């Protein structure tokens, strides 16, 4: 019955009346679309997206229809409602510039749903997408940073960090402007993981330290962080920086509750 | 329609943006402190090591391009007197 | 008077002359490749902000469509031939001509009306609130 919504969405888009009703009229529509299954609801549904990017249809009716039925897409199952992901992606064109909120949803929704399959690659490439240069939809600070931060974190999963450096690159760019204290751990977690990750075993070691010795992080977590400064440590380059970081991991009672607690016990009073 | 536009004269800005890259002085990168901050202080307490942008657009770290100052003035990558436009990114 | 405050006034100028010199290179590309009715008839300008000042706030406002098309094929272009920047739109700058419709008289909007009359075109009795 989706030639029957697509014939019901040509004939309201000739329609003349007020907002409120007209809103309404394509409101009920969307919901008897959802009500579908199977190939007939994909088809009805991508008919909605095609008319909402329509430009008859007024900006504010394509806004929140296309919101509404964002907020309705998570409810489908992973399957069939990815292939219009893509599809509305790509048909937000003419009016990209007009609305980006709803770009922002569907691709933090589809990063999370191929974070689902495992898929930090395609994941990445998605969330890239996103035009938080802009600013005319000024996206909070904390979010610049969030976003940039899964971007990061969905690369350092992979491993391709020429583009995660260039990505914690901008995420610290933001970064002095936020508030959000955990998003700030958050944040220093995530680079003192980049930096484990390209070759700053002594820089991550660094700021795991400095991270270890924290209050919100959880005992568990501050517990890896810090095992994580101790086999960056024991990993970086032998030298002047290197001893002095082993002597300051050779306090922490907790570096002891550690498996490598020998290892660098042996290694600090030289062997 | 009653009213259609047929000419458009608007006035597209440019400005060099992601100017992220290394401080070409530390060679370490245009953030995440330097080389007279990761290998000299250790300390770090109370610090800074912000940005450095001149009048020519150029960027480096605070700390890198003040001991540069010592005993050249002019800015290595061309020979504009760099003067100090922004501190920061 | 000298170079600090003189020269960035000295690039002003200049980049009006960028602005022209980079359109003799777009007027290139429309001689090769034909516009559609987005972009009929569009003169952009391409200046640096090292040297024109921001005129208030450098504002966020709607585009009309056929506006939207032109900017959006001038963005399109100028990120794949151009790339290394990124362009930002503002609204306190240009002007535009509107052909109006007894007569045809082609009426004048510096791109603030342009929005107005647009949404107007899309529906007539309109108030402050709208
Ligand atoms: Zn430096
Ligand atoms: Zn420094
Ligand atoms: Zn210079």
């Amino acid at each position: 019955m989706a030639a029957a919504v697509r014939q019901d969405l040509a004939q309201l888009m000739n329609s003349s009346g007020s907002h409120k009703d007209l809103a309404g009229k394509y409101r009920q529509i969307l919901e008897k679309a959802i009500q579908l299954s199977g190939a007939e609801q994909l088809e009805a549904l991508k008919a909605f997206v095609e008319a909402m990017v329509n430009e008859n249809v007024s900006l504010v009716i394509s806004r929140q229809l296309l919101t509404d039925f964002c907020t309705h897409l998570p409810n489908l199952p992973d399957s069939t409602a990815k292939e219009i992901y893509h599809f509305t992606l790509e048909k937000i064109q003419p009016r990209v510039i007009s609305f980006e909120e709803q770009v922002a949803s569907i691709r933090q929704h589809l990063a999370s749903i191929y974070e689902k399959e495992e898929d930090w690659r395609n994941a990445a490439q998605v969330l890239v997408g996103i035009p938080l240069e802009t600013g005319q939809k000024q996206y909070n600070v904390d979010y610049k940073l969030e976003t940039y931060l899964k971007i990061a974190r969905l690369y350092l999963e992979d491993d391709d960090p020429v583009q995660a450096e260039a990505y914690i690159n901008r995420a610290s760019l933001l970064q002095n402007e936020s508030t959000n204290e955990q998003l700030q751990i958050h944040y220093k977690v995530c680079y003192a993981r980049v930096l484990d990750y390209r070759r700053k075993f002594i820089e991550a070691a660094q700021r795991y330290n400095e991270l270890s010795y924290k209050t919100i992080v959880h005992e568990s977590e501050r517990l890896e962080a810090l095992k994580h400064a101790l086999h960056c440590t024991i990993l970086a380059s032998a030298g002047q920086q290197r001893s002095r970081m082993l002597a300051t991991l050779f306090k922490d009672e907790r570096c002891q509750q550690l498996a490598a607690y020998g290892i660098l016990e042996k290694m600090y009073l030289d062997r | 329609k009653r009213f259609e536009v047929k000419k458009w004269n608007a006035v597209a800005l440019w400005a060099w943006d992601i100017v992220v890259d290394n401080c070409a002085i530390c060679r370490n990168h245009i953030m995440d402190l330097c080389i007279e901050c990761q290998a000299n202080q250790a300390s770090a307490t109370s610090e800074e090591c912000t940005v450095a942008w001149g009048v020519c657009n150029h960027a480096f770290h605070f700390h890198c391009i003040s001991r540069w100052l010592k005993t050249r003035q002019v800015c290595p990558l061309d020979n504009r007197e760099w003067e100090f436009q922004k501190y920061g990114h | 008077c000298g170079c600090q405050f003189t020269s960035k006034l000295e690039g002003m100028f200049r980049d009006m002359s960028i602005s022209n010199t980079t359109m003799d290179e777009f007027r290139q590309h429309l001689q090769a490749t034909g516009v559609s009715l987005g972009g009929v008839d569009l003169t952009v300008r391409v200046l640096t902000t090292g040297y024109w000042p921001t005129q208030s706030a450098t504002p966020k406002c709607n585009i009309p469509p056929a506006p939207r098309h032109a900017f959006e094929i001038f963005r399109r272009f100028y990120l794949a031939k151009h790339s290394g920047r990124q362009l930002t739109l503002q609204h306190h700058m240009g002007s535009a001509d509107l052909n109006a419709t007894t007569r045809k008289h082609i009426l004048q909007v510096s791109t603030f009306q342009m929005t107005i009359l647009m949404l107007f075109n899309n529906r007539e009795k309109y108030t402050f609130e709208e």
